[PDB]
């Protein structure tokens, strides 16, 4: 397993990566390790970027690291949804594992709600693996996403997690406590933490139109950041016009990194820049597609 | 050590947001309250658009560039006419803003922004349309540059930003866009869209 070289391939279309069956099988491999010799909950330090959902948006993720400076030269944590929606998801998670490989201790992946084989069957990513490889890939995929990281804090101020909240946490002991390799289950802490959404219209938990967890008011996040001395919540999984949003007076934020979005929305793209000092600042990924005086007459 | 936001970025939130009280603090701890975000957008746009009138006043009587102009040339008082917000709208002409600014995509000013169907129509419409008509003639036809302007021909007059001009001739010389002004001792064509009925607040 050659990284470089892999990589190489991935980065030349700066159109499809032809990367050998055995090969991605081999990223989804020592990924897997890796992610298992990691915790489960990430204790991350400053400096870092941030980015949320990718959703097979491969050209864009190259936009990222362009505007944010490729591995290693900047450090990176994502917060899931790498694969489904997009047409090049194979390259996206491929590029990513990659870099996981390449710099374990400096780069970083968080498991999102469609990092999950129930989720990724029916969205996109179970059919791009049997177009272009067969299932058996999909199913070496799945044994490698069981096994992602679910949650990270940095500088234990930044709460960082693909969805949010949720009514059965109490404490960061029983997120570490969660054993992989694990399915996504369909209610508890796991899910909640891939799978909740803020709502500016709920007090406590409300119902989610997702069918799935709950959406949580600012009170929730507010007593949440009080109870574990946090400063901030930073999450993803929800499509946001300006690529980031605040909630519950900058306690929350909200990052998403696919530009149009679906090609349905007209969303920006962001990702946010986290230095040394805890001072975030945000890049935004532009949807890739004295005044002039009169004329005399 | 603590989490805290760039203070450009907490400059706009804190203006669409309507939170006075950070605006007055964090403003002091940007470099260029004026300067926008990737789009074009100023603080002044977001408490334009947002309604937030205090916020309004204050960033203008900072001194904020009352005409910055986004990517498709929204000024602030292209911003206050969308909304059909006469009373801001009159607020920014008083502060000097460039009642014949036009966008880039259209050509179209603050006047023509002016919503049809939503209520307030009537009033923000007739002021602006109002001001662009007696532009150079109310208020003894004084009029103010709002910008430096270079003479590109021999009978333009040369404008420092904040000069203070009498219309002697509007629209009526061949010239629609180019008003005889006086400057002093001077006689000469003024480019309209640089103009305003008052002058800009010095930051
Ligand atoms: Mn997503
Ligand atoms: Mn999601």
């Amino acid at each position: 397993l050659n990284l470089d070289s892999i990589i190489g391939r991935l980065l030349e279309v700066q159109k499809n990566v032809q990367l050998t069956e055995n090969e991605i099988r081999g990223l989804c491999l020592k990924s897997r390790e890796i992610f298992l010799s990691q915790p489960i909950l990430l204790e991350l330090e400053a400096p870092l970027k941030i980015c949320g959902d990718i959703h097979g948006q491969y050209y864009d993720l190259l936009r990222l690291f362009e505007y944010g400076g490729f591995p290693p030269e900047s450090n990176y944590l994502f917060l899931g949804d790498y694969v489904d929606r997009g047409k090049q998801s194979l390259e996206t998670i491929c590029l990513l594992l990659a870099y996981k490989i390449k710099y374990p201790e400096n780069f970083f992946l968080l498991r999102g709600n469609h990092e999950c084989a129930s989720i990724n069957r029916i969205y996109g990513f179970y059919d791009e693996c049997k177009r272009r490889y067969n299932i058996k890939l999909w199913k070496t995929f799945t044994d490698c996403f069981n096994c992602l990281p679910i949650a990270a804090i940095v500088d234990e101020k930044i709460f960082c997690c693909h969805g949010g909240l949720s009514p059965d946490l109490q404490s960061m002991e029983q997120i570490r406590r969660i054993m992989r390799p694990t399915d996504v289950p369909d209610q508890g802490l796991l899910c909640d933490l891939l799978w909740s959404d803020p709502d500016k219209d709920v007090q406590g938990w409300g119902e989610n139109d997702r069918g799935v967890s709950f959406t949580f008011g600012a009170e929730v996040v507010a007593k949440f950041l009080h109870k574990h001395d946090l400063d901030l919540i930073c999450r993803a999984h929800q499509v946001v016009e300006d690529g980031y949003e605040f909630f519950a007076k900058r306690q929350l934020v909200t990052l998403f990194s696919a530009p149009n979005y679906c090609g349905e929305f007209d969303n920006a793209g962001a990702m946010m820049s986290v230095d040394e000092t805890l001072m975030c600042s945000f890049q935004i990924l532009k949807p890739a597609d004295r005044p002039i005086t009169p004329p005399r007459n | 050590m603590r989490v805290k936001f760039n203070p450009l970025a907490l400059l706009l939130d804190s203006s669409l947001e309507g939170e006075f009280d950070l605006v007055q603090r964090i403003i002091y701890e940007v470099d260029d309250p004026s300067l926008p975000n990737d789009e074009g957008i100023t603080a002044l746009h977001n408490a334009v658009c947002a309604g937030h009138t205090e916020i309004v006043k204050f960033l203008v009587q900072f001194g904020v560039n009352v005409n910055a102009a986004d990517s498709d040339g929204w000024t602030p008082l292209h911003c206050a006419a969308s909304c059909n917000n006469v009373q801001v709208c009159k607020f920014l002409v008083e502060s000097g803003a460039a009642v014949f600014a036009m966008t880039y995509s259209d050509m179209q000013t603050a006047a023509d922004k002016c919503e049809e169907m939503e209520e307030g129509y009537t009033q923000c419409s007739q002021f602006l349309y109002g001001v662009q008509e007696k532009m150079g003639i109310m208020n003894k036809g004084v009029i103010y540059a709002l910008w430096d302007y270079e003479p590109q021909n021999d009978d333009e007059l040369p404008m420092k930003e904040g000069d203070c001009m009498t219309i002697i001739h509007r629209e009526d010389e061949d010239e629609i866009e180019w008003w005889w002004a006086r400057l002093n001792d001077k006689e000469g064509y003024v480019p309209r869209n640089l103009l305003g009925l008052y002058p800009r607040i010095k930051p």
